[PDB]
């Protein structure tokens, strides 16, 4: 739906070399407002967006406290887990966590989610009815049972349906300029002869927000998921994204190829053709 | 805003 | 436990004009686990004034990271990006092409 607040935790064990690395990140839609890194000077929750800097010192102190609380939970979790799966003390292992809420175009609660992985694998996810867990294996049933006793989901339902939305709403208001804007992709096309009898047509989308886009090639109006090269979307740095999609054509036959571009910033999709 | 609940597996 | 190779991209923030100050980006994504070496080379030699966004990951739990360092493109300066990962025999070096 129209708006989403997510939080991303990674903890990485380093056995020979001290306490696990912990990195927390918060996101409103495709925008990063806060960051904690255990290997960084300040040892504080730091801003990364203009519309969060205005928040008072009660905000930062809180977050710093709670985020250190989170890293301390994760530090235990790497112990318990290594044990559950009986892994040696020798190896690095990764815990990843992701929670937050989506709201819809009226900014009422759409949906909650709270997902946990170990070593890049689904371990335990809270189900969309926000009452029950999905356990990926029988290490993870142990945990589920543990969290069923400790009535965990009940206390997550409180935050996801309440505080999560109510501060999502807040971050949208205080960042109206940035968070509610849509940047249409600026489109052009380039040519590069490749082979004596071949060119490449690279169709470009630049400076778009949010990050959801679709670029397709047609030959004579018939779609070509064939013969094409599509780079995964990527941040400009400046809070906008870029994408390109290339097909390689038989030279003299460029005019036949059209690249088509969808984004919510476009009412009617744009068709672009090679045109010196 | 972050949770107040530390979820040890 | 998993292992994805990182998919790298080297690209300027804005369309490159020789003589005009710009940003060189090294985007490594889709990778696991997180420990990764990444530098930005000028004609082979390491650029030290580099900055990185905070580790995060995507719908499939694969990590992503942006390394960037202000620079001014020219006709002859050759910018690249060296990434090493535990999924790599040898570090990858990916040259920047201003139309990729």
């Amino acid at each position: 739906g129209s708006h989403s607040m997510r939080y991303f935790f990674t903890s990485v064990s380093r056995p020979g070399r001290g306490e696990p690395r912990f990195i927390a990140v918060g996101y409103v839609d495709d925008t990063q407002f806060v960051r904690f890194d255990s290997d960084a000077a300040s040892q504080r929750m730091e801003p990364r967006a203009p519309w969060i800097e205005q928040e008072g010192p009660e905000y930062w102190d809180g977050e710093t406290r709670k985020v250190k609380a989170h890293s301390q939970t994760h530090r235990v979790d790497l112990g318990t887990l290594r044990g559950y799966y009986n892994q040696s003390e020798a190896g690095s292992h990764t815990v990843q966590r992701m929670y937050g809420c989506d709201v819809g175009s009226d900014w009422r609660f759409l949906r909650g989610y709270h997902q946990y992985a170990y070593d890049g694998k689904d371990y335990i996810a809270l189900k969309e009815d926000l009452r029950s867990w999905t356990a990926a294996d029988m290490a993870a049933q142990t945990t589920k049972h543990k969290w069923e006793a400790a009535h965990v989901a009940e206390q997550l339902r409180a935050y996801l349906e309440g505080t999560c939305v109510e501060w999502l709403r807040r971050y949208l208001e205080n960042g109206k300029e940035t968070l509610q804007r849509t940047d249409a992709p600026k489109t052009h096309m380039t040519h590069h002869a490749v082979s004596d009898h071949e060119a490449t047509l690279r169709c470009w989308a630049l400076s778009f927000y949010p990050a959801e886009i679709t670029l397709t090639w047609q030959r004579d109006g018939e779609d070509q998921t064939q013969d094409t090269e599509l780079v995964e979307t990527r941040p400009a740095g400046d809070g906008t994204f870029q994408k390109w999609a290339a097909v390689v054509v038989p030279s003299g036959q460029e005019q036949r190829y059209t690249c088509h571009v969808q984004h919510e910033g476009l009412p009617k999709p744009l068709t672009l053709r090679w045109e010196p | 805003l972050l949770s107040x609940f530390g979820t040890p597996t | 436990m998993i292992q994805r190779t990182p998919k790298i991209q080297v690209y300027s923030r804005h369309p490159a004009e020789n003589g005009k100050s710009n940003f060189l980006n090294c985007y490594v994504s889709g990778f696991h686990p997180s420990d990764i070496e990444v530098d930005l080379l000028k004609n082979g030699e390491r650029i030290e004034k580099v900055e990185h966004s905070d580790l995060s990951f995507s719908k499939d739990w694969s990590f992503y990271l942006l390394y960037y360092t202000e620079f001014t493109p020219t006709e002859k300066d050759e910018y690249a990006c060296r990434v090493n990962h535990v999924t790599l025999s040898q570090p990858k070096i990916v040259k920047w092409d201003r139309d990729m």
